[PDB]
RNA sequence: CCCAUAGUAGGCCUAAAAGCAGCCACCAAUUAAGAAAGCGUUCAAGCUCAACACAAAAAUCCCAAACAUAUA
RNA sequence: ACCUCGAUGUUGGAUCAGGACAUCCCGAUGGUGCAGCCGCUAUUAAAGGUUCGUUUGUUCAACGAUUAAAGUCCUACGUGAU
């Protein structure tokens, strides 16, 4: 993994997987895993986009995806 | 079960069996005290008795066998006799039985009997059934005709399986199982152990007569609050293994073993085994002796006779270090014959000096070598010999990136540390 | 003294005279230590037994060593072995005369409390070994408080208010009906049909 | 194999038996019977 | 009171380390 | 069609046929999946016999019986052939079979939440 | 990683406690010894310091320093050397209510040790309750 | 065999015909029953206080840094007249309505932590969070006026 | 795998499951925790 | 399921024994945390908890066949 | 003390063995204080096998030499109209 950004629009609603989803990727136990991969929390419908240290990107549109099937998938890129 | 006991005592007298060493007031009250350890009777009578003639069946002669009898019999209070002889041969306890009416123990059918009593061990309950194997005249306290004929008569031609036959069988086979049992549970006592051969600790066996205090010794050197001396006769029942630091910061195994009596089949006792096994496999032997017993030459005749049957190795027997306990009793005490450590396990006066010496001992026996060794730092070679080896010092040369480090090693340690980080 | 005491094989003064094995002692509900005294927490003896010297040991050592002593305290509810036990001798005939006392024996009742515990704390904190002993003693056993225990006699209450049967083992053995008297026992009488035994059925009505 | 010790019926360790819905109706019955008669004796 | 749930807070946490001692 | 016959439970499994040759060591306990497999008429041959009186008159009655595993059924039997008797247990429907109209005549019992995986 | 020791300002010593546990982690102890005995000789001398080391993956050192420790400092004020055994009955030494407000005055200033309670509230009763821990009474 | 054995004894047939008529039969309910139909205020009143005290408000997720982390933060916020908060959201949920904030709503959820203010030092607070790039300034409502962040960014220039 | 009558998670990592008919304690830390009913 | 800062490595004790070898105190701050309810450490370091937030087995060979739903 | 005293011949051995598994060996499997070799322990498995000698009437026991092992039992302590 090399970087990781989270988009989304707190004002709108339908953002509860995003905002668990960038709470548990932010922890400090990942970030302290993988200390050179970066986390971009951006914030303007909501997005993720990983790219992995293979420079494959993964993007899943949280708009309807619960926070476990979005860290499940991240899991599974992440294993490759 | 609340019984009542006779102690009679064969004061030898001229002969084999003539104990210069010690009294017949001090064995009587050694055997007193053994019986009051089993918690269910005590001693209702005690009659010392001279004897010329120890050897012989009847122990005691003609008249005074006559007289024995006659009062066991006329004092009806009584219901078993305890026969300070050590051991009675099968013939002599039936000959004893028949003439008195009741039970009649000797030293070791007593030690089978604190064993299983307090001890309630297998190993016990397996020995006393070993040594109850001898079985007749079942109805003690009178002679019953019985008139055995016509039981089991040839039908045809011949005869089933007869009394006396049936008998030698079921003793056989009752031999056999017992034996094959007392096999498996040493077998399985072996096996606790591997773990501990394995990691090579040093491993001291403390041996001892009776309440010379080894229990309240392996309390003092180890620093274990759970660890309980009692004033009672063997009350070290079974064997157990307490860790110890000693001043060179290595940790030694003390082995509280039970203690050793007098006049007593020690290789005989099933429930010893542990103890003489122990004893065995013991890297160093602490010999522990009350100096303040008036019967200390005995008792320490004694223990030096068991550990010199057991065939312990020769290396074994030497450098067995000495300690002197209970010195506080002695008033003011010096130890004439040399390398003897006296110390008061209660007060923990000497057990510096103790500590220092066995662990000497230690070194010199389990063949650990104390050197320095440079290990260059962040290689993890100093976290490897902190876990296997004992660290007396460190000292970092913070220029080099190395440390030198004075360490007990073992040779297994030495040549895997030698291996395992070139 | 907040320890359990000490219990005696046998009394001081032991027994001369032998005593036939009367059951009734164990047979039957308890009228004896069947209400808290001085605590909050108990043993209680779902079933009739004899407790022995043994029993009485494990459950002074395991209550001893469980228990604490700053803030927990533990009293007897039942006396020391007092009714002797015969044996004869082993592979003896019948006939002879009575065998000689071999043990002495507590009788127990169901409904009684074994031990009973008290102090500054709260259920749980003993149910544990309380429960451990009661599972190592002789006869149906259950770790019980105060308040547990007016639960299960309301519920038994309730139960026998509201039994939807017409028909009650009371009724049926007072009245005689179907003269089931020849069956049962003048016991049963009393015990209603809810003891058999030395077994006591607590879901039976 | 499936032994009862013994005589079936009286030892200690007797064949099991099994009440059926039978006899407890039947028994019901005549406890219903009985009660209607202590009903008739009480007056 | 902010103290008065402190306390109440500190002793329902005695009374499970307490009733936890044996578990 | 006794090949297709259907037990209750886990008869399948449970249900074991025992035998014994006569010879020692002779004891043969057979599942009833296993002797289904090996003889597709053994089931419901044995339960007939079973069911059948014990005398003299069962074999002749097992003779009058016929069994065969599949639909197929010889000529002379199919023409020796008077009535069908009904089948004692009616079959449940599978879903694939049940029509549209009785799928629709049933009702919807709850409503799942719209954001549901499933 | 974080290291954190009491060292005492001027026993920068290396060696038996910091020397291994430093090492294992990978230091120039030469450096590190340097550099505490430079804030020794910033700050008074002969009295524990803690620290909270940081040994960065680029093996550097970033040396943090505060305050005194604080059973120490409480001992020093209060005239012991020694605290007390059983420290719940035995005293040592009174320390005043005005001295412990004066202490707490150069107390909650450090970033590491976290003491940065604006209330005096917080600080004085914390200070308090680890004098009443140690063998120090507290007076009027 | 005495009346009383210690194992269970063999009742009598009759017996246990009795025993088994005059079993327990519980009282069925017909319909089952199954499907038939201090700090907190205080916490209320400090609610209350920090919203009429403060006149800027933000909120962010202060959950993903580790506790050293998270104190030199409030440390720097400290280092202004800023002063930071934690609140449950169950009891915080009420409050928004209470104060008439309904646009507030879907902004409290999961980990919430205000950031309460009168002074706003936002820029130094954002060139503080632009070296961690991550706990993105939520929406906050400075003075009954809710700012998104492109507000916040703009009145902070 | 020891059996008991009686089946207790001897640690954290120990599970229950129902396999084959009857209960099993697995565990993959602690293997010696196997317990089968 | 998550999460754990802390006056400090509470004192004495010890070669060091730092929540976690022993005894006594056992408070207190942070919104929220027992001078720590368990592992681990040579000692540390590191991992968790409470607290914030969110039944059974024997010896010739098992032993009726089977059956869950048509109105007592 | 329930059948058998107008007889149910009853130790050990030979011969032939049928059966159980609570398995001694061979098979599979989990744990281990399982580094390997030996082991120990538990699950499953009874298809097959489970030695020859000295003394002793011995069944057994000890001892000698082996073996993969030299199993525990039931069968009227199997089997004398063999
Ligand atoms: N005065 C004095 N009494 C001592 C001393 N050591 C032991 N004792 C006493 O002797 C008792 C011996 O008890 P243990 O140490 O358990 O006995 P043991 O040496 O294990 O011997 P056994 O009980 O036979 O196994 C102690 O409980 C004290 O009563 C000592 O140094 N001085
Ligand atoms: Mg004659
Ligand atoms: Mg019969
Ligand atoms: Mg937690
Ligand atoms: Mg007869
Ligand atoms: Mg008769
Ligand atoms: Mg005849
Ligand atoms: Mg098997
Ligand atoms: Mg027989
Ligand atoms: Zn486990």
């Amino acid at each position: 993994v090399k970087q990781v950004r989270v988009q989304f629009c707190p004002f709108e609603k339908n953002v509860e997987s995003t905002r668990t989803f960038l709470q548990t990727v932010s922890s400090e136990k990942v970030r302290s895993t993988n200390l050179n991969c970066s986390v971009i929390a951006d914030v303007r419908e909501p997005c993720v986009d990983v790219l992995f240290g293979d420079g494959h990107r993964l993007i899943m549109r949280g708009a309807h995806l619960t926070a476990l099937e979005m860290l499940t998938a991240f899991a599974s890129h992440i294993r490759a | 079960g609340t019984q009542r006991v006779c102690l009679v005592h064969p004061d030898v007298k001229w002969g084999p069996g003539k104990s210069q060493m010690t009294r017949a007031e001090w064995q009587v009250a050694e055997a007193t005290a053994l019986v009051h350890t089993l918690d269910g009777w005590s001693v209702v009578q005690t009659m010392v008795v001279s004897t010329k003639t120890p050897d012989r069946k009847l122990i005691f002669g003609k008249g005074n066998f006559e007289h024995l009898t006659e009062k066991i019999r006329g004092s009806p209070d009584i219901t078993c006799v305890f026969l300070n002889v050590e051991r009675m041969a099968a013939p002599t306890k039936k000959e004893l039985e028949a003439a008195w009416g009741v039970e009649v123990f000797d030293r070791f059918t007593v030690v089978l009997h604190i064993f299983r009593c307090n001890a309630r061990t297998k190993e016990a309950r397996l020995q006393v059934a070993l040594a109850e194997m001898p079985l007749h005249r079942s109805n003690l306290k009178r002679d019953v005709a019985h008139l055995y004929r016509g039981v089991g008569s040839r039908y045809i031609m011949g005869s089933g399986e007869s009394f006396m036959q049936l008998q030698q069988r079921l003793l056989r086979e009752k031999e056999a199982k017992i034996r094959k049992a007392l096999d498996r549970l040493r077998k399985k006592r072996h096996l606790l152990r591997r773990q501990r051969t394995r990691r090579e600790f040093p491993v001291i066996s403390v041996v001892g007569y009776t309440n010379c205090g080894k229990t309240t010794l392996i309390k003092a050197l180890t620093g274990d609050a759970a660890i309980q001396p009692r004033d009672q006769l063997f009350a070290t029942l079974d064997v157990t293994a307490h860790a110890g630091t000693l001043p060179s910061r290595m940790t030694v195994l003390y082995v509280d073993t039970i203690g050793f009596l007098s006049q007593l089949p020690h290789g005989l006792i099933e429930s010893f085994s542990a103890t003489l096994e122990d004893v065995a496999h013991s890297d160093l032997i602490l010999h522990v002796r009350d100096v303040s017993h008036p019967e200390a030459e005995l008792q320490k005749c004694s223990v030096l006779s068991t550990l010199r049957g057991l065939q312990l190795p020769a290396p074994l027997l030497d450098s067995m270090v000495e300690v002197h306990n209970k010195v506080d009793l002695v008033p003011g005490y010096s130890p004439t014959e040399p390398n003897v450590v006296p110390v008061s396990a209660l007060r923990g006066h000497g057990l510096q000096e103790l500590k220092a010496e066995l662990d000497a001992a230690v070194l010199k026996a389990t063949g650990r070598q104390i050197l320095t060794l440079r290990v260059r730092l962040a290689g993890a070679q100093l976290s490897w010999l902190y876990k296997e080896a004992t660290v007396q010092e460190v000292d970092v040369i913070p220029e080099d990136g190395a440390a030198d480090v004075r360490v007990i090693i073992s040779n297994s340690a030495y040549g895997k540390f030698r291996k395992l980080f070139p | 003294k907040p320890k359990l005491r000490f219990i005696e094989r046998a009394p001081l003064v032991p027994k001369v005279r032998r005593e036939p094995k009367n059951l009734s002692d164990i047979r039957g509900p308890s009228t004896e230590a069947t209400e808290f005294t001085e605590g909050n927490f108990a043993i209680l003896a779902l079933g009739g037994g004899y407790l022995h010297w043994g029993h009485f040991e494990m459950m002074r050592l395991t209550i001893n060593r469980s228990m604490d002593p700053k803030n927990m305290f533990a009293i007897w509810r039942v006396p020391a072995p007092f009714k002797p036990i015969t044996r004869k001798s082993v592979g003896h005939r019948m006939g002879g005369g009575k065998g000689a006392i071999d043990h002495y024996v507590t009788p127990v009742k169901a409904g009684r409390l074994v031990v009973e515990m008290g102090g500054r704390c709260e259920f749980e904190e003993v149910q544990g070994f309380l429960d451990q002993v009661a599972h190592k003693l002789p006869f149906a056993a259950k770790a019980v408080s105060r308040g547990t225990l007016e639960k299960m006699r309301k519920d038994q209450e309730e139960r026998e208010r509201n039994n939807q049967n017409p028909w009650t083992f009371e009724r049926i053995a007072t009245a005689n009906m179907l003269g089931i008297r020849k069956v049962l026992s003048p016991y049963d009488l009393t015990h209603k049909g809810k003891y058999w035994g030395k077994f006591y059925m607590p879901k039976r009505v | 194999r499936g032994r009862i010790p013994g005589r079936q019926w009286i030892g200690k360790h007797r064949r099991p038996r099994f009440v059926s819905l039978r006899a407890k109706q039947n028994m019901i019955r005549r406890l219903e019977i009985e009660a209607e008669n202590h009903y008739w004796l009480s007056m | 009171s902010r103290e008065y749930w402190r306390r109440l807070r500190k002793q329902n946490i005695w009374r499970h380390n307490r009733l936890s001692k044996n578990k | 069609n006794t090949r297709h016959i259907a037990f209750s439970g886990n008869k399948w499994e449970q249900k074991v046929y025992s035998s014994h040759t006569g010879y020692p060591g002779g004891f043969r306990q057979v599942t009833a999946a296993q002797l289904h497999l090996r003889d597709p008429v053994a089931i419901v041959k044995l339960a007939i016999y079973g069911m059948l009186p014990k005398n003299l008159h069962r074999r002749t009655m097992m003779e009058r019986l016929h069994l065969f595993p599949d639909e197929y059924i010889p000529e002379d039997i199919l023409k020796n052939l008077v009535e069908e008797l009904p089948q004692p247990r009616k079959i449940p429907k599978r879903l694939d079979e049940y029509t549209q109209e009785e799928i629709d005549a049933f009702p919807r019992l709850w409503t799942p939440p719209e954001d549901y995986r499933l | 990683g974080v290291i954190r020791a009491i060292v005492r300002a001027g026993l920068a010593m290396p060696g038996p406690p910091l020397g291994p546990v430093l090492g294992q982690r990978g230091v120039s102890i030469n450096q590190f010894c340097k550099e505490f005995n430079e804030r020794t000789k910033d700050i008074k001398e002969g009295i524990p310091l803690p620290t909270k080391i940081l040994v960065k993956p680029d093996r550097t050192f970033e040396i943090k320093i505060g305050q005194p420790t604080v059973s120490y400092f409480l001992k020093a004020a209060a005239g012991i050397e020694k605290g007390a055994r059983q420290t719940g009955k035995e005293v040592a030494g009174l320390v005043t209510l005005k001295h412990v407000y004066e202490i707490a005055r150069i107390k909650a200033q450090d970033e590491a040790f976290a003491l940065q309670d604006v209330p005096l509230s917080s600080v004085v009763r914390s200070i308090i309750g680890s004098a009443r821990s140690l063998g120090i009474r507290v007076v009027k | 065999s005495k009346a009383v054995t210690r194992h269970r004894r063999v009742m009598h047939f009759q017996r246990q015909k009795l025993m088994a008529v005059t079993e327990y039969i519980p009282p069925k309910p017909a319909i089952h029953p199954s499907c038939l139909p201090g700090l907190i205020r205080l916490l209320r009143r400090e609610i209350a206080a920090v919203f009429q005290d403060n006149r800027m408000i933000a909120v962010c997720q202060n959950v993903a840094l580790s506790a050293e982390d998270k104190l030199l933060m409030r440390h720097q916020l400290r280092k202004h007249k800023i002063l930071m908060k934690v609140f449950p959201n169950q009891v915080l949920k009420p409050f928004l309505e209470d104060s008439k904030y309904q646009n507030l709503l879907p902004l409290f959820v999961g980990h919430n932590m205000l950031l309460v203010s009168e002074e706003p030092k936002v820029k130094e607070m954002v060139r503080i969070l632009r070296t961690v790039p991550f706990l993105p300034l939520l929406g906050g409502c400075i003075d009954d006026t809710i700012l998104s962040r492109q507000g916040f960014i703009n009145y902070s220039k | 795998f020891k059996n008991k009558t009686v089946l207790k998670k001897r640690c954290k990592d120990c599970y229950l499951v129902k396999r084959r008919g009857r209960w099993y304690v697995y565990c993959k830390t602690h293997p010696r925790h196997k317990q089968r009913q």
